[PDB]
């Protein structure tokens, strides 16, 4: 009952809802606060190289248009809710689509340009993951 | 006014308010 | 609704009640179950499955740097860095990260009487 | 005359006589706008937002006011002295006599790795340090 | 009174107007019009001042071997700056107590941007 009802309270924190959030080189989840950047929210956890590890919440139906893996590649990995991510590959003009659902990962190679919607009328989060 | 550990969270915070949109 | 039962679906999946979940397949190693997801760079995002209380021997991170993520239950993690004499405990949660830098070396064990999982991240 | 009293503005903001750090795009740069003083153990603190944060900020302190020895952590430091007078105190690792160094304005000191310190406002003024780690 | 008048005398020494390194030790050089003073560190030339003349402007450099930071000791800057990969040069107005970080690689230019002796502290990490 005690770990079923602290990973509930993550994931509803994650998504928005409860306003509570879960109480050296350990960054722990009640240290997660979400930042607006360019309309969508932004969690990093603190660590060496900053924003490595994190999560995107979307709000209803929002799409976050295509960008460029630059320096660094990076895995999508569906917390909660569903997304479609489309991936353009370096010199390729056809587009591929993909549905993730929770725990569902697609890996983003350095170059490739991706977008990411989420799919449904509720919060949906992805955890990015950069190498 | 503030503790070493509050001092650590509003640097952290001013510093994502300014640097995060270069990290996404 | 149908997307939080969705999530419990998978939460109990891994606590043993495009890559995708259902690609995952557990496979048990020195007595821990092991589930990776199919990327370029082979066993560099998994799960880790601990029965009540296990143990998982000290081991080095060698040729990668290390992020351990809980993904339910709880966790004591014990770091030797180099160089230091020292071992550092930490206990971790659901949504806990500990970053685990090339060298230093670590153990995991279980700290409840519950079945819980763990996210490995290699960067 | 129009920079000397923005000089002298930025000064008396630094000193503490100020109602607003001197107002100011780029994320490489980090105005003086972004002086906000802290209130930390009883000293001032004030830091650049910078890409690596608290490497470079400003050292506030009161009429004789001591802050006691500090180990060095993780980072080098240099004290340079923006106004006032320091009495610093310098212990490497190493040795018990401890050194003892007075900065007036502009001077500077170099604190090593490991190297346990302190620092006293020397006079009955204000005395303000600029910290470079 | 004694503090306030010794740090203005400070200032007017730095902007050309008549282990602890201190300011007098500070004996400046010029290198291709610009004047330098750097205090005496372990590492050479880690933390100095550069004086610049009325709109001098100092070539466009690189941060080679190392990170920098100018933080305006007194008057304006004009700082330009070439990121990795960039085409696209950033301009930067620095005024009194205003910092830019150069990061590695980050090829640099800068240009006293008023008719006065403006005093810059390079500050290397």
């Amino acid at each position: 009952d005690e770990q079923e009802e602290a990973s509930t309270k993550l994931m509803q924190w994650l998504r928005g809802v409860g306003d509570a959030p879960p109480s050296a080189s350990v960054s722990s989840a009640n240290e997660l606060i979400f930042y607006q950047v360019d309309g969508i929210d932004y969690a990093f956890y603190n660590t060496k190289e900053k924003a490595m590890l994190g999560y995107m919440r979307f709000k209803p139906y929002q799409k976050r248009s295509m960008k460029q893996a630059k320096v660094h590649p990076l895995k999508l990995l569906v917390q909660f809710g569903e997304f479609n991510v489309e991936t353009l590959a370096v010199g390729e003009e056809k587009e591929v689509h993909s549905v993730l659902r929770v725990g569902d990962m697609i890996e983003i190679d350095r170059g490739t340009r991706y977008s990411i919607q989420n799919a449904i009328d509720k919060v949906s989060v992805l955890m990015c993951i950069r190498s | 006014t503030l503790t070493e550990q509050g001092l650590g969270k509003i640097i952290g915070e001013r510093w994502a308010r300014k640097y995060l949109k270069y990290h996404i």
